[PDB]
């Protein structure tokens, strides 16, 4: 039975400066915290961020940083830079079928 | 380590694609393909070890996704048939990263993804 994964929230509005925290939950512990996230920008590729659930892939930068076990999981840019707004997913590879989240969206808030 | 894949599609419903992505290590690394509809995400559909030369498949696709691999042209492909409208995407090809040579240890996520292929199904 496959893992589910669900990303909350579906779209955060922020900031540059401000912290952001994303979530990931799945449906079933995941084998061995083998927990990837990926930024997207539009008409681009995927970028691997963190591997292991902590583990940063090389060249990210230290702002961006993975935690959790079990079954719910965090990526946190510790302060937002205005490169950083993009869709972040969440990918589990424990288990065959390899699984995403449905991407949560962060964007900068509206003009008030 | 570059993935380049072949040019945008335009199908007709109940035909077949075929897709490629070329690597520039090619048959000890498992290479997956990815998908992604416009405004579901991104999808995973399948992968192969070249150097064992079957793949392992999402069962959503199973009976209608193909996935091969070419060693002396370091190849991948991705054939989907009976296409519907839904499986209108961008189509990635993805290889896990390693930590290094072969001293690298693989890391199962995906440090590697081509630049993706429109499938577009009118």
């Amino acid at each position: 039975m496959e893992i589910v994964l669900t990303q909350s929230p579906g779209t955060l509005s922020l900031s540059p400066g401000e912290r952001a925290t994303l979530s990931c939950r799945a449906s079933q512990s995941v084998s061995s915290s083998y927990l990837a996230w990926y930024q997207q920008k539009p008409g681009q590729a995927p970028r691997l961020l963190i591997y292991g659930a902590s583990s940063r892939a090389t060249g990210i930068p230290d702002r961006f940083s993975g935690s959790g076990s079990g079954t719910d999981f965090t990526l946190t840019i510790s302060r937002l830079e205005p490169e950083d707004f993009a869709v972040y997913y969440c990918q589990q590879y424990g288990s065959s079928p390899s699984t995403f989240g449905q991407g949560t969206k962060v964007e900068i808030k509206r003009l008030v | 380590v570059q993935l380049v894949q072949s040019g945008a599609e335009v199908k007709k419903p109940g035909s077949s694609v075929k897709v490629s992505c070329k690597a520039s290590t090619f048959s000890s690394y498992a290479i997956s393909w990815v998908r992604q509809a416009p405004g579901q995400g991104l999808e995973w559909m399948g992968g192969i070890i070249p150097i064992f030369g079957t793949a392992n498949y999402a069962q959503k696709f199973q009976g209608r996704v193909t996935i091969t691999a070419d060693k002396s042209t370091s190849t991948a492909y991705m054939e989907l048939s009976s296409l519907r409208s839904e499986d209108t995407a961008v189509y990635y090809c993805a290889r896990e990263g390693t930590t290094g040579g072969w001293l690298g240890k693989p890391i199962g996520a995906f440090q590697h993804w081509g630049q993706g292929t429109l499938v577009t199904v009118s």
